[PDB]
Parts: structure tokens; C-alpha cells; sequence
């Protein structure tokens, strides 16, 4: 079960990193 | 004048990341625990030489509940901020559809700039911070108990349980350091949880006024 929550952290880590790149052009733009 | 400024910028960024996380926005554990060396790596090391520029430090985060709720944190280069730069930031917020923004000033903000900030309130909510205020996180001081923002449903439940009108709760000012830290406005209720030497724990509520 603790491993499962470990996976979710990466998912949220991905969920934020994924949109930082999209945002990054926005801060650039 | 350069190592000191780099340390200052790193501290401000760390406090702003903590603030954004506390307000519910999405921030990764690496940004929170970013070391000074990692700051010198990602960003410059010679603010005097323009690396990093304060314009390089802008951050944009999205809320955990809806990605449509987003917030800017701006670091104006000019120690005193006037209406013109506020209009610039409002323009880009309008262009990108971002409704919230934090502005970190160095010396302060002109009275008319503050009036502008309050004038466009309902449309765009943008708040002001001195960087001196952000050099530490006041919510981590031992004297500051845990503050939690209540939802409207929670406030309704509270007033129903104790059969109170809003004006009977204790108060907190909107200009309170912790209230500004959490970005709460008039009419919201903050739940405060503190240890007590008699009961062990004690929850009090303050209405923002």
C-alpha cells in the first residue's frame, strides 16, 4: 500500500512537470 | 552584494513556494527543498550582471482542484512599483487569462499603485508583498499556531452547530500577516488549532474583517 502512494506522488510529479513546460512558454510568451 | 543578493532571491523563492503549497497550488517536492547550490545552477549567480534577472524568477502554479485557477508571482526589477508596471502585469494576466498574481516588491509600492490593486479587485486579485516579509516564513515561527481556511460549507456547519451569527465570532484583520500569507479576504473564516496546557488542544475560529 505504501508503494501505491509512492506511485501517486510520481503521477502528481508528472502532472506538474507536464504543465510546467506548457506554462514555461507562457511565462516566456 | 552578489552572493548576498543570490541568497536573498533563493530565500524569497523558497518562501513563495511554501506559500503556494500552503494555499493549495501544485508544487513539486524538489522545488520546496531546492538548495542554494541548485538555485545558483538553475538560475544565474550574478544578479548584478543580470544573471538571474528578477524577470527570470517569475513562477506560475495551478491549483490542485482545477487547473484553470492559476497564480503569477512577479518580481519587479524597479525597487518602487508604480501604476505603469501594474498595468503591464494586468495586461499579461488578461492575455493569458490568469486571475491571480503575487507581486514581490523591494522598497514598496506607490499609493496609487495600491489603489489600482484594490480597484480592479473583483476581476483580478493581485496582492503585494515586500521581500523583507518573504525572507522568512512566519507560519513556521513557534508563536504562530496552525491556521486553516474553512470552506463555505464548513462555516455554515459551524454557525449552525453553535447557533452564532458571523459577527459573534472572534475576528482577524485582512491585513494580518497570516491572513495575507493565506490570501484570505473579508467574510472568510480561518480555523486555528493550537495546543493548550489545560485541555491539550483547542480550536478557535476567526472571521476575516
Amino acid at each position: 500500500e505504501k508503494r501505491l502512494r509512492e506511485k501517486e506522488e510520481q503521477k502528481k510529479l508528472l502532472e506538474q512537470r507536464a504543465q510546467y513546460v506548457e506554462k514555461t512558454k507562457n511565462i516566456l510568451m | 552584494d552578489d552572493e548576498e543578493e543570490t541568497y536573498r532571491l533563493w530565500k524569497i523563492r523558497k518562501t513563495i513556494m511554501q506559500l503556494c503549497h500552503d494555499r493549495g497550488y501544485l508544487v513539486t517536492q524538489d522545488e520546496l527543498d531546492q538548495t542554494l547550490e541548485e538555485f545558483k545552477a538553475q538560475f544565474g549567480d550574478k544578479p548584478s550582471e543580470g544573471r538571474p534577472r528578477r524577470t527570470d524568477l517569475t513562477v506560475l502554479v495551478a491549483h490542485n482542484d482545477d487547473p484553470t485557477d492559476q497564480m503569477f508571482v512577479f518580481f519587479p526589477e524597479e525597487p518602487k512599483v508604480g501604476i505603469k508596471t501594474i498595468k503591464v502585469y494586468c495586461q499579461r494576466m488578461q492575455e493569458e487569462n490568469i486571475t491571480r498574481a503575487l507581486i514581490v516588491v523591494q522598497q514598496g509600492m506607490t499609493p496609487s499603485a495600491k489603489q489600482s490593486l484594490v480597484d480592479m479587485a473583483p476581476k483580478y486579485i493581485l496582492e503585494q508583498f515586500l521581500q523583507q516579509e518573504l525572507l522568512i516564513n512566519i507560519t513556521e515561527h513557534e508563536l504562530v499556531p496552525e491556521h486553516v481556511v474553512m470552506t463555505k460549507e464548513e462555516v455554515t456547519e459551524l454557525l449552525a452547530r453553535y447557533k452564532l451569527r458571523e459577527n459573534q465570532l472572534p475576528r482577524i484583520q485582512a491585513g494580518d500577516p497570516v491572513a495575507r500569507y493565506f490570501g484570505i479576504k473579508r467574510g472568510q473564516v480561518v480555523k486555528i488549532i493550537r495546543p493548550s496546557e489545560t485541555a491539550g488542544r483547542y480550536i478557535t475560529y476567526r472571521l476575516v474583517q
